[PDB]
RNA sequence: AACGAGACUCUGGCAUGCUAACUAGUUACGCGACCGGUCGGCGUAACUUCUUAGAGGGACAAGUGGCGU
């Protein structure tokens, strides 16, 4: 069917947990062919929800002055970084961007409540949107932290952040971020 | 509505101390089809008509003219 | 034991299905006019699924859709609508063919002659007009028209005496006569403005409706009221039977039947099956139109549906 | 463990700054209780949060 | 916010209270008889009274409105002010009555009256509430 | 015969002439395949691949492109083609097919039948642009 | 009751409906070049989709479901 860059299909993608599952937009009416679509899911409140994760995950690339706008730029890294995972795990790039999105997000963050100065923070949840929000944002700054000054090309470093996250493992920039999150988190319950 | 319901005139008068200014504002009424004031209404005001009193028949009459 | 149930709904309009026209030459076709500038050609397959489809869509004009007629041929149609514009179609490749402009405001309403070669028109300028069927208007009725809207004006299906019924907002009927424009009868006794005006068959009745609800009938020979019924909400639309000699209304949400010669009703037609929506009105019945044969009766309605009832046989 | 629970209704936003959300969340199982909780980011009704300590209940910030 | 103001809801107002007969529930016809009737500027203007009289038009179907005066609305509630039942509330085959009321209408010479019926009056006298 | 549709992105405007043929796109008479951003391909594809091949056998459709930027331009054809088969149904063939090709691009795509209304805010002085303002210096 | 607010003016988005076009084009047909196709090569007639600009429409919390003394 209608698979994303014509090569990597949709149906065979499963979402692991029952609290991002309507928060990651992968499966049916969201297989498209291009992460780009002129879209307008930046208008009213909850919409960016429908935008398909992986023109999500485009977007957050396109960051620092540089880039705001080249996005045919983007589109080309992650087209070469889905092409690249597939060729070291041999699963399905779809799905290992759904797992590393699942596992690099915080589930308990901290809050500042104490007066200027001082800092007495607390402890408090986290909504499922800010979660997938933040799990794309920290896989996108560990990408081009990784690949600023390097002779490795970017989507290599993008697919290799993909890669440590899916499996949870320690050599991951938001792996290390959101088990660092936590940890404040734990400590001001 | 201000650009056309309104004349101003700004003019200058030497004393023998200095110079005063004199301002003036007119307010034109509406006349409408008329030389002085502007036809246009005021955009704001609204002219309802008065209905023309009428009776409801009663009765039923064919008038066969 | 005369009752009438429903057989189905034809759906794909986007408004209120303002006008429903019929031929007796195609039984298998007829025209509907809504409210979002489209007049749709009903292709009826009387099937399970649906009772029938749409054939052609007629986008010609640019508000909303007044009034609709067909020629004694099932070829050409005649429209008035909103914009100011009275216009003709063509049923074969379904693309306009005449313009016929000259109304200042809204044509509310339309009628094409018997004999196919003469048409009249009301609207919201307070004035009725003669047209030819070339684009020309022969008489303007200035002289002493209605002093209100023209809300709905058509022809007599008699060549003996030409005559065209005319009705208002000003609350007064009108009859006049061909060849000239002059006026024979003012028929007073309408409260309300009025809405419909229907001819019968033979020529000799005539009824009206308006929003006091009562439809009252007149003698379009010998010139004087006969009847005046009662139907509780305002009447959007009547209608005469072909042949069984009922007329029917739309009074509100409801339908009504007259027997005309049992002076009471026959049947009420009205879908009440939805109760959840206790906070809204139902939806009210705008048109209507018979078969030719004189079996089937399709109605409009605010509901931006056609709804079709069958005259049970048994 | 780790549990889940579903937000029923929103009740309105605390915080120095407006930063954070009061809710009450029904419980996966058991679902007979339901406790009030903080959160940040957007919330709406049917949220499903997932609680590492699902002891607490919430508190003015 | 989209909040009307006075001079659309009095202009309003005052074209349901001088034509209530031909105003009604859809907007489009409001909208057309605003035009035919009152000297409006410009369609933006037009169009928020002709809505406004749609919308307080639905109020009316449910009841009065202490806004506006209609002398057939007038009329539809002398009709239902003009009610009386068949029977009063005031004619009843027994009255009762207190011993004390008794001997009041005794000093009224009404002591032959045939409808009363005297009853047992509440014995503690306890008609105050307590302090505190 | 032939029907003549237009499709609008910013300042882009595509036209489409279709009549009957035998299986001819050609935009700009320029095969569809070789526009010049290729990385947008699919944008050009996915009408006739949600459709079939089998719909754009009997007609004949040829694109002229003028205005705006490339991808804004690409973005114009997709939404011309899509409304110009949808003009050439309801007028050759039926009201049921039209219907049907409406729904399945309208259910994929809102902008292969509805243009996008966004236009470039004009420059207000005190400010680079629209919205942004110079820095403000105290002290 | 009045000024201010709102209204008002300019601008953007829609109209295959109207009025128009050699100082804007499109389609068709010829002549021509090249391998039915391409031509911003050349000339005629169909008109206004595209361009231009005038008139008039169109959106009002109007419809539905909730909340609100």
């Amino acid at each position: 069917d209608i698979k994303l860059f014509g090569k990597w299909s949709t149906d065979d993608v499963q979402i692991n947990d029952i609290s991002l599952q309507d928060y990651i937009a992968v499966k049916e009416k969201y297989a498209k062919y291009l992460p780009h679509s002129a879209g307008r899911y930046a208008a009213k409140r909850f919409r960016k929800a429908q935008c398909p994760i992986v023109e999500r995950l485009t977007n957050s690339m396109m960051m620092h002055g540089r880039n705001n706008g080249k996005k045919l730029m983007t589109v080309r890294i992650v087209k070469h970084a889905f092409e690249i995972i597939h060729l070291l795990t041999g699963e399905n790039p779809l799905q290992v961007l759904v797992n590393a999105i699942i596992n690099s997000g915080p589930r308990e963050d901290s809050t500042r409540i104490g007066r200027a100065g001082t800092v007495r923070r607390q402890a408090v949840d986290v909504s499922p949107l800010r979660r997938v929000n933040q799990a794309i944002w920290l896989l996108c700054t560990g990408a081009r932290e990784a690949a600023f000054r390097n002779i490795k090309t970017i989507a290599e470093c993008l697919a290799d952040e993909l890669i440590n996250a899916a499996k949870g493992s320690s050599n991951s920039y938001a792996i290390k971020k959101k088990d660092e999150l936590e940890r404040v988190a734990k400590s001001n319950r | 509505p201000v650009n056309y319901y309104v004349d101003t005139a700004v003019r200058h008068v030497l004393l023998r101390q200095g110079v005063l200014g004199i301002k003036v504002k007119i307010m034109l009424p509406w006349d409408p089809t008329g030389k002085i004031g502007p036809k246009k209404p005021l955009p704001d005001h609204v002219s309802i008509v008065e209905p023309k009193d009428e009776i409801l028949p009663t009765t039923p009459i064919s008038e066969q003219k | 034991t005369e009752q009438m149930t429903l057989r189905g709904t034809l759906k794909g309009h986007n408004g209120w299905v303002t006008q429903i026209a019929t031929t007796p030459q195609f039984p298998d076709m007829i025209l509907s006019a809504s409210r979002d500038k489209t007049i749709i050609m009903w292709k009826l397959t009387r099937d399970e699924t649906n009772y029938g489809i749409p054939q052609r869509a007629l986008r010609g004009h640019s508000h909303f859709v007044s009034d609709v007629v067909i020629s004694s041929d099932g070829q050409f149609a005649l429209s008035g609508s909103w914009d100011g514009t009275l216009r003709l179609w063509d049923l074969t490749t379904g693309t306009t063919t005449r313009r016929f402009v000259g109304h200042t405001k809204d044509v509310l309403s339309v009628a094409f002659s018997s004999d196919n070669r003469q048409i009249v028109s009301g609207s919201r300028d307070k004035t009725i007009k003669l047209w030819n069927t070339l684009g020309v208007c022969k008489y303007t009725v200035q002289d002493e028209s209605h002093s209100e809207w023209v809300s709905c004006v058509r022809f007599s299906p008699n060549s003996s005496n030409p005559i065209i019924v005319s009705c208002g907002w000003d609350k007064l009927v009108k009859v006049w006569n061909l060849a000239n424009c002059k006026l024979k009868t003012n028929h007073i006794g309408h409260t309300g403005y009025l809405n419909t005006v229907t001819v019968s068959p033979d020529g000799s009745l005539c009824a009206s409706g308006g929003k006091d609800g009562q439809a009252m009938l007149w003698d379009l020979n010998e010139g004087k009221h006969l009847y005046t019924l009662d139907g509780g909400d305002i009447i959007n639309a009547l209608c005469f039977s072909p042949n069984r000699y009922w007329l029917c209304a739309a009074t509100g949400p409801s339908i009504k039947i007259w027997d005309l010669e049992g002076k009471i009703i026959v049947d009420e037609l009205k879908q009440e099956v939805i109760s959840t929506s206790s906070k809204a009105e139902p939806p009210q019945c705008t048109s209507l139109a018979w078969s030719a044969d004189g079996q089937t009766l399709f109605a409009g309605y605010t509901d931006n549906l056609v709804r079709v009832w069958q005259v049970t046989i048994g | 463990p780790i549990k889940l629970a579903r937000v029923t209704k929103v009740l309105g936003r605390t915080g120095s700054q407006g930063q954070c959300t009061q809710v009450r969340v029904e419980f996966m199982d058991d679902t007979s209780r339901s406790i009030i909780r903080n959160v940040k980011g957007p919330v709406r009704e049917g949220d499903v949060l997932t609680l590492l300590e699902s002891e607490r209940e919430a508190r003015r910030l | 916010g989209r909040v009307r103001t006075k001079t659309v809801k009095k202009a309003a107002r005052v074209i349901i209270e001088k034509y209530y007969t031909r105003l009604g529930n859809d907007f489009h016809t409001n909208k057309r008889v605003c035009e035919e009737i009152a000297i409006i500027p410009s369609k933006k203007l037009r169009n928020k009274i002709a809505g406004y009289v749609t919308h307080l038009m639905k109020r009316i179907q449910r009841g009065p409105v202490r806004g506006i005066s209609i002398k057939l609305q007038e009329e539809e509630r002398e009709r239902r002010d003009n009610y009386v039942p068949e029977v009063s509330a005031l004619d009843q085959e027994i009255i009762e009555v207190d011993p004390d009321t008794k001997e009041m209408l005794k000093l009224l010479d009404f002591g032959s009256l045939s409808n009363l019926q005297v009853t047992q009056p509440t014995v503690g006298m306890n008609f105050k509430t307590p302090r505190g | 015969q032939s029907v003549q549709v237009f499709g609008r992105k910013k300042t882009a405007t595509a036209v489409a002439h279709c009549k009957r043929g035998n299986g001819l796109i050609k935009v700009n008479g320029r095969p569809l395949e070789m526009i010049e951003p290729r990385t947008l391909q699919y944008k050009l594809l996915e009408p006739v691949l949600l459709l079939g091949k089998e719909r754009f056998a009997g007609v004949d459709i040829r694109v002229r492109v003028k205005g705006g930027g490339h991808v804004a331009q690409i973005y114009a054809i997709r939404q011309s083609i899509s409304k110009a088969l949808v003009a050439y149904y309801q007028k050759y063939v039926d009201e049921a097919s039209k219907k049907e090709i409406k729904d399945i691009l309208i259910q994929y795509d809102r902008t292969l039948l509805v243009a996008d209304p966004r236009r470039c805010e004009s420059k207000k002085f005190g400010g680079p642009g629209a919205r942004a303002r110079y820095q403000k210096s105290y002290r």
